[PDB]
């Protein structure tokens, strides 16, 4: 490939997947009379620790005051989890099998038989999104760009340093515009197919929070975590 | 219990 | 507001 310099820097921030994977597996084995949905909330929770860790030592994010950092992540935590999940399905996913953050492949058959209406609407919207990205040969350069466009959002209020946020939007957009031009020249549509996937990720993630809040009020989400604290505002 | 054991075994 | 988020961003 040919990777614009800014994308090379964003790539260096990607953590070692294999270590996150066994860290989350080992932790779940320790928590040990747990229910299926409760176990997955703990797996999503620890994935969110992993997301905050990545953001914390990322290029332009490390330069923000903590209050700016929180505002940005309170706005995009669920989008980052969805994007993370979606990109895991493009690379490692196969025929009828959700690839988990812990490394295993649960057959989609298992989820279909046990999932209610809300979760079916969510899992299915997620899968049509995965398949759209699968057909775009979505790669890691494009993925890390989308992550920074999601993180450095312009829909966030009360930012002390709105100038630096607007600047990384500007530069990441232009870096992605550059990468699609060099690597996929005769595929003019590519850039736009990636940007139009952002509204959809936002929507799946608002839906996911509403689902997770429904489950929390039903008493299914075991006592409080990073996920419910993000959910609380 | 059920799900976690399924994950380890394959 | 978010005591846990703050903890994870400081140390
Ligand atoms: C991919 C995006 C969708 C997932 C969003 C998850 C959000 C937060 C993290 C929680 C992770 C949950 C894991 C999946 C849930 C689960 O364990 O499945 C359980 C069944 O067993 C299973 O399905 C076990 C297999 C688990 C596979 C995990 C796949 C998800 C991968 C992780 C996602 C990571 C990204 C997250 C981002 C936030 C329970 O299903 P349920 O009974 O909760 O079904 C929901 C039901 O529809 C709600 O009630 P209702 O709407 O039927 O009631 C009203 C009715 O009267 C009118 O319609």
């Amino acid at each position: 490939a040919s990777i614009p310099h800014l994308i090379l820097e964003l790539l260096k921030c990607e953590p070692d997947e294999p270590q996150v994977q066994a860290k989350i597996m080992a932790y779940l084995q320790q928590e040990q009379k747990l229910s299926t949905f409760g176990l997955m909330c703990k797996m999503a929770d620890q994935t969110l620790f992993s997301i905050v860790e990545w953001a914390r030592s990322s290029i332009f994010f490390r330069e923000l005051k903590v209050d700016d950092q929180m505002k940005l992540l309170q706005n995009c935590w669920s989008e980052l989890l969805i994007l993370d999940h979606i990109y895991r399905q493009v690379v490692h996913g196969k025929e009828g099998s959700i690839f988990l953050v812990t490394g295993q492949q649960v057959d989609y058959s298992i989820i279909a038989s046990q999932a209610g209406a809300t979760l079916n609407n969510l899992m299915s919207h997620a899968q049509e999104l995965v398949a759209k990205l699968r057909s775009l040969q979505f790669d890691q350069r494009e993925f890390v760009c989308l992550k920074f466009l999601v993180l450095f959002s312009l829909d966030v209020k009360n930012l002390e340093n709105f100038q630096l946020v607007e600047g990384v939007q500007e530069q990441v957009n232009a870096a992605l515009l550059d990468y699609t031009m060099c690597n996929y020249p005769q595929q003019t549509e590519k850039f736009g197919q990636l940007l139009l996937r952002l509204p959809e990720i936002r929507a799946i993630s608002m839906q996911a929070e509403e689902y997770l809040y429904y489950k929390h009020l039903n008493g299914d989400v075991p006592y409080n975590n990073l996920l419910i604290e993000m959910l609380h505002a | 219990n059920a799900l976690l054991r399924y994950l380890l075994d394959k």
